[PDB]
């Protein structure tokens, strides 16, 4: 007995061809593959029975991961992934819609001091009472 | 930090497998060259420059093998595994164009069949 | 595939490399996955490290 999973991923914005470019949808990792369409959908067959996981791997904008329960007699029910607990959380429609946030963050950021902000320090503070007394002089 | 150096001290070179089935058409050719290798991946080439415009992998542990690989005007189709799952790609982007189940047979052969105009039918022979 | 950062002298932290099936390979702390990890918040213990 064997089933096929069918999905349709939706960018925000761009264009889907853009995105359509080394995308790829993995079900358990290594096990069962699948290839996206010429806009966006994955469909994938030659699956047998158990749960799964589907995600979308790009190293472009990503996606999150969604739980599916695939039985014998032919129910699809897609929920939240869940770790630390088994149970039902959300069921929401089988019809696979994906809506990717945007570019997860590679790089981490790096931040200066501000020109009004390094005045608060304690040496900076004490040269600026003999900077006013000696601008006040010539003046 | 990461983003201010982006390439300083590091490299990767893509590499793809042995060629198998690769063919030279595009009567226009502008720099398309495509090439389907023996460990589940198919990649492009580039004629004038070399570098890699799209590629794709499946699988590599005993199953998803390349077995026939036809080739039309601007598209290309071929056929994974030993005859279960057949998925076209085009060449001007990258990408699936549409897929085929098959029965549980076993590959032998495919071919073009054009019915009076031009190719409108791929005839696919199995065992029985 | 997973493998661990080996040093000359190993004065530095050991962090565990591992590769993912998407491509990117992710370094974690070995001190994370340390065996002496209390389950209930104990004085000492949240008091030393």
């Amino acid at each position: 007995d064997r089933f096929k999973i069918e999905g349709r991923a939706v960018v925000p914005g761009v264009k889907p061809q853009d995105w359509i470019s080394a995308a790829r949808v993995l079900v358990d990792g290594e096990e069962h593959v699948g290839f996206l369409k010429t806009d966006g959908s994955f469909v994938v067959h030659d699956i047998p029975s158990g749960s799964y996981v589907v995600e979308v791997v790009s190293p472009a904008y990503r996606f999150d991961p969604v739980r599916v329960d695939i039985t014998s007699k032919g129910k699809m029910r897609a929920r939240y992934v869940n770790y630390i607990k088994t149970s039902e959380v959300v069921r929401l429609p089988y019809p696979l819609q994906m809506k990717s946030s945007g570019p997860p963050s590679y790089f981490i950021k790096r931040e200066s001091w501000g020109w009004t902000d390094f005045l608060m320090n304690p040496m900076v503070m004490m040269m600026v009472l003999p900077l006013l007394i000696f601008v006040l002089l010539p003046k | 930090v990461y983003e201010d150096q982006v390439g300083k001290f590091d490299w990767r070179q893509q590499y793809v497998g042995k060629v198998k089935f690769a063919s030279l058409e595009f009567s226009p050719g502008s720099k398309k060259l495509v090439v389907a290798t023996e460990k589940n991946v198919i990649a492009a080439l580039n004629s004038r420059t070399g570098e890699i415009l799209w590629r794709h992998v499946d699988k590599g542990t005993a199953e998803g093998a390349v077995d026939a690989m036809l080739l039309h005007g601007q598209d290309v189709i071929t056929v994974s595994n030993g005859g279960r799952i057949m998925r076209s790609w085009e060449t001007n982007i990258g990408g699936l164009n549409w897929e085929i189940t098959l029965d549980s047979g076993s590959f032998q052969a495919l071919g073009l069949v054009g019915l009076q105009e031009s190719v409108r039918y791929i005839a696919v022979l199995k065992k029985t | 595939a997973m493998e661990a950062t080996i040093t000359e002298r190993g004065i530095t932290s050991r962090h565990l490399l591992i590769g993912l099936p998407s491509g990117a390979i992710l370094s974690l702390p070995k001190a994370l996955l340390d065996p002496r990890r209390p389950e209930i918040p104990t004085e000492q213990s949240r008091e030393e490290n």
